[PDB]
């Protein structure tokens, strides 16, 4: 049917398309744009999620005036990114390149879905459904003000084969430059004890380390 | 090929498949949920409406510093509800007595894929020729609850034909444990409109009980042949 | 059974692309906001396409089993036409906001449909072994009252207006008026030389008459 | 000096004035403004909250263009309100109906500094050594209505001290010329705090009318 | 020890008015937006006049105790001057900058100072006992980025500008552009008819000419 | 006038000689209720609580239904020196991080006045100090909720510089913590005399912050 499957690298290197899919091509994974300090989210299972050329301002705004502005104002865009060394201040144009993380779209036979427990264990692909990847289960995002976004639970978007506590950096749009600051947010589905039902969660701060058993695990499948 | 679509009971009772898809999974019907005071939802017509476990806090945040923490701020989850009347007393539902509260789901693979049309009237949207139909409903749009934060439904989607109309479809939970129905929350629905009326000026109306569907618009979840 | 939505952007039905039929015509719905909240459909979809129009086509409820209709401030957005602003320039009103909408069509498609963005001024190409159904620009988000909004799927044949307008869409409320205002901003992907992907962006201001030289192109396929 | 203090009758009458201040002038009880989807808001205790007309509608915009344009969007006004109830329709009130609804205000000259002090707890807070009392009422401290927009008090002004409890102390009002109560309109104030229970978890607790003003911080309005 | 802010709204330093003495001037600051969240200084209040100007005068610090000056997306507005912007309509930078920014007099008066509003096209009379320190228009809030914002205090001298502008701000960036923006917007006291208080306010779309007529003005006056 | 001023410890401030202390409590900074911020100047005497807790608010809603600790509200508060704890401290623990404060009444107004440099900036003519500080301007923390001081008012001096100078407490859980979200915002120094151009981006790490810090002094008349 041709149905598009997206793969991010989570390094600097190109995702290879699974044995059998002919990749369309290959480019930056794009998070979200922020635009008047609003975001505007890519799904990250969707080939819009995979820009070909990246950018720290990849857009351009325009008012009723037949007027338009590029990178003439305050806003910005969010990557995935690598496990680049967490910066010493802002990583500068060239610099930049190895935090980003790449992405390939692979025309696919069938649809890929994903699918999560909840659970320390990983999740079982339908009946008919077989394994693409294993990952954790990647919810939702928060960074500068509120602005952030979220990935759909169905979609290979939600299931990334690393965690990481910052799986995206901040781009200054017309700076030139990307960071990583405090207010980032990652949000994962988490691993319940229970067999089903829970009641009541039992609150807790978690240190690097007991961190991946408490990350519910996903799996994607395609037909 | 298999395309999934989901059903929510809107009771604790696990749904069945609509005739022609088969069941892959049950669990409970997630609606949106709320970190860092941003609202996030799953599209209702989607299996990420639709998980095995539930918890008044499913999800957890993980900070620059590599540190995490789980239900230790003030989060919440939403989840779509039953029939169950709230205690007299109007006081938070917390443990085990929030079960009887949760919607149920159900994720079924289809031959083909599914889509719904809404009428915007009373009269219920037939299928597109070609197109069977799995079930009807009313058309569901957005929804906001604690800082009038929310989420909502894409009209095309199945998630936007609930099958049984409430004022109040979801209930709000915390990571404290509790959950519970609040005042200020709002269920948004796709309006009644009449041809002629269309580019006119609104009329203003409020309806009570015994007379709400009345301008609720009505929909279809269909399949392909 | 897939689906492709189209936008006309005029008073007339848009025909079906080459290769599908036609299932319904409507009006183009971009987004709508309530209780100050913005929740928009995908231009891709047939969620952008209702069969009826109103300036307030929604309705709220309470649990108190009160509904309102109307009865409060909410918004309601669609794609626009070519019609010009009053020379009042003051809102719009009853039959008059008809020249103002946009028309859809919501065919059906005998297979996948996507859609691509070169990031250039040239038309991308389409994958190998897809064809063409239209050619357009690079339409991402918009924000208006509020600085709320939506945006677009960037692989979705939303992202791909046929036709520039650096106002795509008009706003109305639930009192049955319509209007532009100057903080109604639509977002595009910019042209990026890939000689420049990780160079600070080069500032711009485009007055009309020019203003297309930075949006990026697209064009939507069917396998 | 000119030390100014305003009062909030929360009726379609008057009020006067407290013992030892002077009149200026009187007008209508403005909360607060939301304009593009942004609250403003005007501390009770200040003239601002007192306007000399009310209007649905009791400002405008404009932009660089050169174009002003009054009740020509989606803005709302809030206004602190009577004890008349919602219609039994529940539909938005308009026009001359919208009167009854209003509360009106008096701002007055004082010979010093006004301020208001809270107990927190349900005995009423004593004037500081050489202060004297212009009125007591219940902490009031903040709201939030549309979009869970809205503005507050300052805990050391008059504004803080309303002199009727009321679960829905203000109405909204619309550019288009309605006004309503909202189901999502809060009140936020002050609680009573035992002195042993600061450093306790709070106690959850759910009030029914009747039982509402009792687990209410009170205050004093008071004059040097 | 009261103090009198006073705004000149061009590159000229405003005078303190009568009655009072000059303890400063500076640059007129209207609010700051950081990390998406804006915060104003009452433009009646010393607040809003900063002795030294820039494009970016805060930084941020964070929980690892380390601060970050102009380095991501925040912004400062500034009341602007007369001063018309370049044809290109392209963001001004460094020393182009100085032309567009408005002066501001800090001043020590003997007495409080307030202002009153009329709403309508009149100008109020002072209180009684009260004396006139100038006259303007009724300026409440505004937006931009974001539709962030903030207002002014109505029973404030802030509230009372001298000159209307439909832009009387100009918006400058942590990368140190400054510009005007389609988007921004001023909110003033609209002119109300006694009659038609309680009556569905009457849209109007007012154009260059026109501007001033639905426009409240107000004096600002000293108790002395 | 009410001299209010925060001890940044968990001592109560002293008053200045010859101010009767009206009352004594802890520093509130600001509620947050329905997700939406609302802020006491720190100058102001509504800035200083005499019963602390958690939760000090509740709210109701037009039903004439009242609810108290039964959401997910939260309050703010100027903290101390205590050192960032590795979890959130709960009812008892929570005293040693809770800023204290007095109400002084005062003969004369208070000011602040602020340098946008690295020198102290001097009191107007005729006018005293009461003591000297660093250019607190605003804040954030949970989604972009938050607040910030007026510049003339001595809440926006403050005499401890500190990158995290308040605790969230959450309402109803009874406990209080530091998230990474939190930011505080001061004025800068600024080295030209009055005009700055293009501004130098710069990340300061704990040593090169102090002189990049505003300063200010609070003066009352006389
Ligand atoms: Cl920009
Ligand atoms: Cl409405
Ligand atoms: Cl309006
Ligand atoms: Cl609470
Ligand atoms: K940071
Ligand atoms: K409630
Ligand atoms: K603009
Ligand atoms: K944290």
């Amino acid at each position: 049917i041709g149905y598009l499957l997206v793969k991010h690298s989570q390094t600097d290197q190109e995702p290879m398309c699974p044995v059998g899919m002919n990749k369309l091509w290959s480019g930056y994974s794009l998070l979200y744009f922020e635009g008047q300090e609003k975001a505007h989210n890519q799904d990250l299972g969707l080939a819009g999620s995979c820009l070909a050329r990246f950018s720290t301002m990849p857009f351009l705004y325009c008012n009723p005036g037949d007027v338009c502005y590029y990178a003439s104002r305050n806003d910005k865009s969010y990557w995935l990114s690598t496990t680049a060394p967490l910066p010493m201040m802002p990583v500068a144009e060239e610099d930049i390149r190895p935090y980003i993380s790449r992405c390939s779209v692979c025309e696919a036979p069938a649809v890929a879905i994903a699918v999560h427990s909840q659970d320390v264990s990983i999740p079982h692909c339908p009946a008919g459904w077989r394994s693409l990847w294993i990952g954790y289960s990647f919810l939702m995002h928060t960074a500068a003000g509120d602005e952030g976004g979220g990935q759909s639970l169905v979609s290979p978007g939600s299931c990334l084969e690393d965690f990481r506590a910052t799986p995206f950096i901040e781009c200054n749009g017309a700076r030139g430059t990307c960071h990583y600051y405090a207010n980032k947010y990652s949000f994962w589905l988490t691993t319940i004890p229970e067999q089903s039902f829970q009641g009541t969660p039992s609150a807790d701060t978690l240190k690097a380390g007991l961190i991946r058993t408490h990350i519910s695990r996903c799996q994607v499948c395609m037909k | 090929h298999g395309f999934l679509v989901t059903r929510h009971s809107q009771t604790t009772d696990d749904p069945q498949c609509p005739p022609g898809t088969k069941i892959l999974y049950h669990g409970y019907s997630l609606l949106y949920v709320q970190g860092n005071e941003r609202a996030h939802g799953q599209d209702l017509g989607t299996a990420g409406s639709c998980l095995r476990k539930f918890s008044t806090m499913p999800f957890l945040f993980c900070n620059i510093n590599n540190v995490c923490n789980f239900a230790s701020r003030n989060d919440y989850s939403y989840w779509l509800s039953t029939p169950e009347p709230m205690p007299m007393s109007m006081a938070p539902i917390t443990g085990e007595n929030i079960r009887p509260f949760i919607s149920r789901c159900a994720v079924c693979e289809a031959p083909a894929m599914v889509m719904a049309v809404h009428s915007q009237t009373i009269q219920i949207p037939q299928c597109p020729t070609g197109w069977s139909s799995l079930w009807i409903g009313y058309s569901f749009v957005m929804h906001t609850s604690a800082g009038a934060e929310g989420s909502g439904q894409a009209l095309a989607s199945p998630g936007s034909c609930l099958e049984e109309f409430r004022s109040a479809p979801f209930i709000e939970c915390h990571g404290r444990g509790t959950c519970n129905y609040y005042a200020n929350a709002y269920s948004f629905w796709l309006a009644t409109i009449e041809r002629s009326e269309m580019f006119k000026k609104p009329t203003p109306s409020t309806l009570k009980a015994g007379e709400l569907r009345t301008h609720v618009s009505r929909c279809q979840v269909c399949m392909r042949r």
